[PDB]
C-alpha cells in the first residue's frame, strides 16, 4: 500500500565538492541515493515530492575529518506490503514448486500449498500454467492474491501469496 | 522408471480407438521430426518398396511393447531389435540390414506416448464440452478442425472457437456466485442488440467459412443495399428503446470489433498463419 | 528402491542366489520386472560346481541369453552336436548336451572347441523355421546366442 | 537507513499484542501509526493513497522534474527513463507499469470526486484511511465481497457500503 511519509536523511560531503554548487550536487546525490531504494523498515521509496526544493539546512563539520554532514527532510512516496492484506498481481513464472508474480516493485511467490487444489499445475501447456476446468492461470494473467507473510533482508523484501480463500485466484 | 513417469499421469489404460489414435500420432510426429532420415533412407535405399510402411509398422510394434507389455528400452534393443531392424535382399541376394531406429529413437517414442496421454485427457475434455453444448446442427467446422486436431494448440482454437460461437451458451452450461466478468459480455450484448443483423448482413458466417475452406470463390458476399451508417443510423432511431448505444459512431465501432473478433476466433484463418509461420517464418532481435 | 528392497530380500534368503529362476520362485520380484531384468543381471558359473549334473545354476545363467530362450540356445546346442538321437523335449539330456559343448569332460583333440561348432549351423534356416512354426523374428536373437555361447559376457 | 521522524523508543518491561503488523486488525505499527509529525512537530494524520491517488502524485512529480531538469522548456517510458539509477530505473518502470495497468482511475477530476465521496461523507468520516484507500484500489463490487476482502469493514456496520460501492462503479471509467 502506498503512502507519504516525511523521511529524513543524514548526508555526508567531501571538502573536495565546498562550492557554490553544493546544494544542487546534495540534491542530485539524495535523489540518487533514495530513489528506488529499499528499507524493510518502510518498504520501498519510489518517488521524492518536491525534489529540487528540498531544505537542506547548514552542514556540520565533523571534528577531526573535515567532511561535513547534513541533515536532509524530505517527503516521499512509500509502498510497503503488510500481512494479510489481498492486492493485485501479475503473474511473472510458472513452476511446479509454485508461481512468481509481481506486485510493484515486490515479487511474491507462491506455494502450491497455498493454491487450490483444482489449479493442477500443467506443464505439458504452452505456456505452462496452473490450470482448472473454468481457471487457468499462467505467466502474464491478473491474479488476485492475498499477502501472509513478508521476509525481511538487508535491502529486500520477500513475501508469500495465497490465493486459497474466495475472492482470490485469475482475475 | 516408468511409474515416475505415469506419476502424473491419473488415467493412463486407453481404450482401443484412443490407443491407434496414439500409435497415429506418434507415427506422424516420428515422421515429420526424423523426414530427414526417411528422406535419406528412401533416396538411398530406392530399390525396396514402403520402406516407410515397414517402419510405420516397426512403430507401432515398440508403441506396443512399450504400453502394454511395459518393456523397457534397454531391453527391447536387446531382444527386440528384430523388429526395429528391416533385413531386405538386394539384386544379388545378399542380406542387407536396415537400421529403421536406434535407441534415442525408443526415448523419443517414450516422450511421445507421454505427450499423447497428456494431450488425451485435453481432447477428451474438449469432446465433453461441445457434447454439453449439444449443438441442434453439427458445427462443420468443429467436425473439421477436430478431426485434423494434432496439437494442443489446435485443441484451444477449438476451445476458443466454440466459446466465442457460443458465449450464451457456454455461460448458461456454467450455470447450469463469483463475480467474475465475462470478457464476451459486450459480445452478448451486441448479438441481444437490433444491431446484431446489421453485423449478419456485413457477410454470412456459413458462407465465409465455406469460401475460406475452399480458398476459392464459392459465393460472392452481397453488399447490402444501404451503407454501414445509413443501416445503423435508421435502426438506433427506429429502435431508440433497445438500441443500447449512445452514437452512432459508437454502433458502427461496435459492429467493427465485434467483425474484427470473429475473423480473430476463426480456427481456419489460424492455422493458416501458423503454418505460414512455422514455414516460411524469419527470426529477429 | 526396487534394488535395495531387492538386496535386502537376497542377503536375508542367504549369501548368495542359485539361479534366475528362484527371482520368481522365491518370490523375489514380480512377472514383467523379472522378465526385463532378466538378462541383465548374472550368476558366475563355475566347472568346479559344474560335477553334479543336478546343478541348479544353470550355465545360461551367466550369459546375455534370455531365461525365456534357454530352450533356444539348448536346441542350438544339440544341432551343433549333430546328436539326433535327443529329441526336442528332452530338457535333461539338452542339458547334459550344453555341459558337454562348453566344459567337456574329455578336452578336445584339436584346438577346435564345441562351441566353435555353432558356426556351421545356418542361422537363417532356424529363423526361419521359428518364424514359421510360432511366428516369431529371432534370427539377431539366434545370432546373439550364438555369440554368448561362443565367449561368456565378451566386453562391449 | 532513513530514518523516521518518530524516534525515542527506549527499553520498557511491557510487552503489548498490538506490535506485530497486521492489516486485518489495522495495526501497521510505530512508524504507521494514526498520527503523525511533521517537520514542524504539529500534529498529522497517516496519508495513504489509492492507486490513482499515487499514480496522479508519481506522474506529477515525475514530468516535473523532467521539466525542470531540460529548463522548463508524456510517455511512460521516457519518463521512467528520466531518473537517475538502472536500479531505480527499474524500479520506478515496475510500479508505473503496475499503475497503468491496475488504474482505476486515470483521470485527476474523476479522482478529485472519489476522494470527495471517501472523505466528506458522513459514514465515511470515521473510516480509517486505509480502509478507504483498500476499497478504492481492490474496486470491489459488493458488500459481502468488501467485507471478505477488508475485515475491518465488518465491524463497521453503519457505512452506506452497497451505494458508496455503485456510486465508484458509476465514478469508474467503463
Amino acid at each position: 500500500m502506498f503512502f507519504l511519509k516525511d523521511l529524513s536523511l543524514i548526508l555526508t560531503l567531501h571538502p573536495s565538492y565546498f562550492g557554490p554548487q553544493m546544494n544542487q550536487y546534495l540534491r542530485e546525490k539524495l535523489l540518487t541515493d533514495v530513489e528506488g531504494t529499499c528499507t524493510g523498515q518502510f518498504g520501498y521509496i519510489v518517488t521524492v515530492l518536491d525534489g529540487m526544493n528540498i531544505d537542506v539546512g547548514k552542514g556540520r563539520i565533523i571534528p577531526g575529518s573535515g567532511s561535513a554532514e547534513f541533515e536532509v527532510k524530505y517527503r516521499a512516496v512509500v509502498w510497503k506490503p503488510f500481512k494479510g492484506e489481498v492486492v493485485d498481481a501479475i503473474v511473472s513464472n510458472v513452476s511446479p514448486i509454485g508461481f512468481f508474480a509481481d506486485v510493484g516493485p515486490l515479487n511474491v511467490f507462491v506455494s502450491t500449498r497455498l493454491i487450490p487444489d483444482n489449479l493442477v499445475y500443467n506443464p505439458s501447456n504452452s505456456p505452462p500454467a496452473y490450470m482448472s476446468n473454468d481457471e487457468l492461470i499462467t505467466k502474464g494473467s491478473k491474479v488476485r492474491l492475498k499477502v501472509v507473510g513478508t521476509r525481511t533482508d538487508v535491502n529486500e523484501i520477500y513475501a508469500i501469496g495465497s490465493i486459497k480463500e474466495d475472492f482470490l485466484g485469475a482475475i | 522408471r516408468f511409474q515416475a513417469y505415469r506419476k502424473s499421469i491419473k488415467n493412463y489404460k486407453l481404450s482401443d480407438v484412443d490407443y491407434s489414435n496414439e500409435r497415429d500420432w506418434i507415427v506422424e510426429q516420428l515422421k515429420l521430426e526424423k523426414r530427414d532420415f526417411l528422406q535419406h533412407l528412401t533416396q538411398a535405399h530406392s530399390s525396396v518398396a514402403h520402406l516407410e510402411e515397414k517402419f510405420e509398422a516397426s512403430v507401432k510394434k515398440i508403441v506396443d511393447f512399450i504400453a502394454i507389455e511395459s518393456f523397457e528400452v534397454p531391453f527391447i534393443w536387446n531382444h527386440r531389435r528384430d523388429y526395429a531392424l528391416h533385413t531386405y535382399n538386394d539384386d544379388s541376394n545378399n542380406t542387407i540390414i536396415v537400421k529403421l531406429l536406434n535407441e534415442d529413437d525408443l526415448w523419443r517414442i517414450v516422450q511421445l506416448d507421454l505427450d499423447y496421454h497428456s494431450i488425451h485427457d485435453k481432447k477428451a475434455a474438449l469432446s465433453s464440452i461441445y457434447k454439453q453444448l449439444d449443438l441442434d446442427v453439427v458445427d462443420p467446422t468443429y467436425e473439421e478442425f477436430f478431426g485434423s486436431a494434432r496439437t494442443l494448440s489446435e485443441l484451444q482454437d477449438i476451445d476458443d472457437y466454440l466459446t466465442f460461437n457460443y458465449s450464451s451458451q457456454v455461460k448458461n452450461l456454467t450455470a447450469v456466485m463469483k463475480r467474475k466478468y465475462s470478457k464476451y459480455a459486450i459480445y452478448d450484448r451486441i448479438r441481444q442488440d437490433a444491431i446484431y443483423p446489421v453485423v449478419q448482413s456485413i457477410a454470412n458466417i456459413s458462407q465465409m467459412r465455406e469460401n475460406l475452406a475452399q480458398s476459392k470463390r464459392l459465393h460472392q458476399v452481397e453488399d447490402p443495399i444501404e451503407s454501414p451508417m445509413d443501416m445503423i443510423a435508421d435502426i438506433m432511431s427506429t429502435e431508440k428503446d433497445k438500441t443500447t448505444f449512445i452514437s452512432s459512431e459508437k454502433a458502427y465501432q461496435a459492429v467493427k470489433q465485434f467483425f474484427s473478433e470473429q475473423l480473430s476466433y476463426e480456427p481456419f484463418i489460424r492455422k493458416t498463419i501458423r503454418t505460414a509461420f512455422q514455414s516460411f517464418g524469419v527470426i529477429n532481435i | 528402491r526396487k534394488a535395495a528392497g531387492l538386496i535386502q530380500s537376497i542377503q536375508r534368503i542367504g549369501s548368495n542366489l542359485v539361479n534366475r529362476a528362484h527371482l520368481i520362485t522365491e518370490q523375489l520380484t514380480s512377472k514383467t520386472v523379472f522378465l526385463n531384468m532378466a538378462s541383465f543381471v548374472y550368476i558366475v558359473f563355475d566347472p568346479d560346481v559344474e560335477r553334479n549334473p543336478q546343478g541348479e545354476m544353470d550355465l545360461l545363467d551367466s550369459t546375455r541369453i534370455h531365461p525365456e530362450d534357454y530352450s533356444l540356445a539348448r536346441k542350438m546346442a544339440a544341432d551343433a552336436l549333430d546328436i539326433e538321437d535327443i529329441d526336442d523335449d528332452d530338457e535333461s539330456a539338452m542339458r547334459n548336451a550344453i555341459y558337454e559343448m562348453v566344459f567337456p569332460r574329455s578336452p578336445p583333440k584339436d584346438e577346435d572347441d564345441l562351441t566353435f561348432k555353432l558356426d556351421e549351423l545356418i542361422l537363417d534356416d532356424y529363423a526361419t523355421e521359428l518364424e514359421r512354426k510360432h511366428q516369431l523374428k529371432k534370427r539377431s536373437t539366434l545370432q546373439i546366442i550364438k555369440e554368448e555361447l561362443q565367449s561368456r559376457y565378451r566386453e562391449i | 537507513v532513513s530514518t523516521s521522524t518518530v524516534g525515542a523508543r527506549r527499553r520498557r518491561a511491557k510487552q503489548q499484542v498490538d506490535d506485530e503488523e497486521n492489516a486485518t486488525l489495522l495495526r501497521l505499527g510505530p512508524e504507521f501509526a494514526l498520527k503523525q509529525y511533521d517537520h514542524d512537530g504539529n500534529e498529522h494524520d497517516l496519508i495513504a493513497l489509492s492507486l490513482s491517488e499515487s499514480r496522479l502524485l508519481i506522474r506529477e512529480a515525475l514530468k516535473a522534474r523532467s521539466r525542470a531538469r531540460n529548463g522548463g522548456v508524456i510517455d511512460d517510458d521516457e519518463l521512467a527513463k528520466v531518473t537517475s539509477g538502472a536500479v531505480a530505473n527499474g524500479v520506478v518502470k515496475k510500479t508505473l507499469d503496475y499503475l497503468n495497468t491496475f488504474a482505476r482511475f486515470k483521470d485527476e477530476e474523476t479522482c478529485t470526486a472519489v476522494d470527495q465521496l471517501l472523505h466528506n461523507s458522513s459514514d465515511c468520516s470515521v473510516l480509517h484511511p486505509f480502509e478507504i484507500a483498500q476499497l478504492s484500489s481492490l474496486g470491489c463490487e459488493d458488500v459481502d465481497e468488501a467485507i471478505t476482502l477488508i475485515p475491518s469493514l465488518a465491524a463497521k456496520k453503519e457505512v452506506n457500503l452497497q451505494r458508496i460501492l455503485d456510486e465508484l462503479n458509476r465514478l469508474e471509467d467503463p
